[PDB]
């Protein structure tokens, strides 16, 4: 089993703790804000979801510094995460097309 | 901060009659809206849960219906056990806040 | 086509249950839902439910008492709304509709006049209406029939199976010791009758009965 | 959920009068308004749709015009067959709910 | 014709099939829910497209945890057939770039 692969599945059981962690901790960090929506645990774990694809829906947002602080590493995780899959295919439709040469 | 506006504060009924009690959030909550009975001398107890969800252990003659600002908890034909102190309270956005309650009375 | 059809009339012992049906034809989309719409008289539309028949998932108006179970049989393009448990406050005219996914409801069917009461079931007496022999006749002239002692409403009044439409009032049923008493009213040109016939026809459906009647002149 | 207020309740105009019937959402819903029409002893029937498109089969005589919260379908030159019960719908948000209904009289 | 291409091809009509099913099930997951605007079929479809892109517009989301689930499928389908698009164009431009070096 290639790298690629390997990091890919890495990547993904690796964004999935941090949208577990992340649900977790945004709850932590915006309980005390008045006026924060994002305190219950479900819709904090569709927050960190939507966070780490960047839809940007808007029903949901942090407003403390730890909550954007949390906000900031899922986006980061999100965007990492979903490019690593891009490399990831880069590097087998490369490979497929070496071949197709007979390289 | 959330103002939950509970009107009229004591609701008069006869026997097996159907009555609902309101609930008005001072801006939109979605379904975040929870209900609670207190009989004398008792602790509160979770009736309904997101505006309309059943808990088990509640008599099906209870049920709750609303969305956004406007909530309502319902009791098909009332009986002497219904006789307490309704509130309701909101989750939707910190901090959590309760209803000023509404007595109802057969 | 006739879209969607449904029974006329069901009677119902109160405490008893009843199911309506309610028959699609026309085009059917996988995308299709069939509303149910409350009606008591003299007031409006009150939303119920919602089935979608290609999946059989529904959902149902939570701000009422829960009476409705709504099923749907795909072979036979049928749904149907089970209300169990009924009381004087059910007495109503029930309609379908059909919304093609896109929020309005484009077609309605005829509706089902509900009634709860313990009273029997009682098909009309129709009578005629032609004037008295003294009675002096304009350019036109006016004829009638008297549909009284049914239970349950409604009843369905026409005139010449239908083809006779203007000059036409129905008055609304009275309701006297468990049973109903209405009349319905025509008027044509009075050089027309009788040699032009003139007949109502009474549909009772919560008795299966139509009865013709032609008004003649009294002998 | 989303309330429907159509007010006045009658609206009394002359034969080939203009006549606008009204309906306000409790929010705003866009142009999510469809209007009914329903004689005495008839179902309804679909007017306009989406607040101002036409159905064929119905008369250019009616109208509808609104976007948000205020909504209004309008007949002009009403006549005899326009005597009815007028009723409003949105479908913006679940469920969909119905207006109180207007009745015109000539 | 080269696996990257048979793949992008093969990634926007399963994507279109994703949007479809996704406009079906979100109206089937929402209806239901108090409050919930994405109900009828046709913006149900424009929502499925805005997810799939991932823009955020904010106009309609889902409110329910079925509806959620069926964003999350569409969100992912949309970011993999994107980024396999991206992969594909690396793909021809390496090649390009091996052919214009004598490689």
């Amino acid at each position: 089993s290639a790298l690629h692969w390997r990091a890919a599945g890495a990547a993904t059981v690796l964004l999935v703790i941090v949208l577990l962690a992340g649900s977790y901790l945004a709850v932590l960090a915006e309980r005390g804000a008045p006026g924060a929506q994002l305190i219950t645990y479900p819709r904090a774990l569709w927050w960190s979801v939507e966070t780490a694809t960047t839809v940007g829906y808007g029903d949901l947002y942090p407003v403390t510094l730890w909550g954007r602080c949390v906000a900031v590493v899922v986006m980061v995780a999100g965007i990492t995460s979903f490019g690593l899959v891009t490399a990831a295919l880069a590097t087998w439709f490369v490979g497929r097309e070496q071949e197709r040469r007979g390289h | 901060d959330i103002l939950l506006t509970q009107s009229p504060a004591i609701l008069s009924v006869s026997p097996g009659e159907r009555v609902s009690f309101s609930c008005r959030a001072s801006q939109s909550i979605g379904t975040d809206i929870h209900w609670y009975q207190q009989r004398t001398n008792g602790s509160p107890r979770l009736l309904i849960k997101y505006a309309s969800e059943s808990i088990s252990g509640i008599p099906s003659r209870f049920s709750g219906s609303g969305s956004g600002t406007d909530f309502t908890l319902s009791i098909n034909s009332v009986e002497s056990e219904d006789i307490a102190n309704y509130y309701c309270q909101q989750s939707n956005r910190w901090p959590f806040t309760f209803g000023s309650g509404t007595k109802l009375e057969i | 086509q006739v879209q969607l059809q449904q029974p006329g009339a069901e009677l119902v012992k109160p405490g008893a249950s009843v199911k309506l049906s309610c028959k699609a034809s026309g085009y059917t989309f996988t995308s299709d839902w069939i509303h149910w719409v409350k009606q008591r008289p003299g007031h409006g539309l009150e939303w119920i439910g919602e089935i979608i028949p290609s999946y059989g998932r529904a959902n149902y108006n939570e701000k009422i008492q829960k009476k409705a179970t709504l099923t749907a049989d795909k072979s036979s393009s049928t749904a149907f709304m089970q209300l169990s448990s009924l009381t004087s406050e059910d007495s109503a005219v029930y309609y379908c509709a059909r919304e093609r996914g896109d929020g309005y409801f484009a077609v309605w069917g005829a509706g089902t006049t509900v009634t709860v009461s313990s009273a029997k079931t009682t098909p009309p007496s129709v009578y005629p209406l032609a004037p008295g022999s003294a009675a002096q006749t304009n350019s036109m002239v006016t004829l009638g029939c008297l549909v009284k002692g049914y239970f349950p409403e409604p009843v369905t009044v026409t005139w010449n199976s239908g083809s006779l439409s203007s000059g036409v009032h129905t008055f609304p049923a009275v309701l006297q010791s468990d049973l109903y008493t209405l009349s319905s009213s025509v008027t044509v040109p009075s050089s027309s009758w009788p040699s032009e016939t003139v007949t109502c026809n009474v549909a009772h459906p919560a008795s299966s009965t139509k009865v013709d009647k032609k008004i003649v002149p009294r002998d």
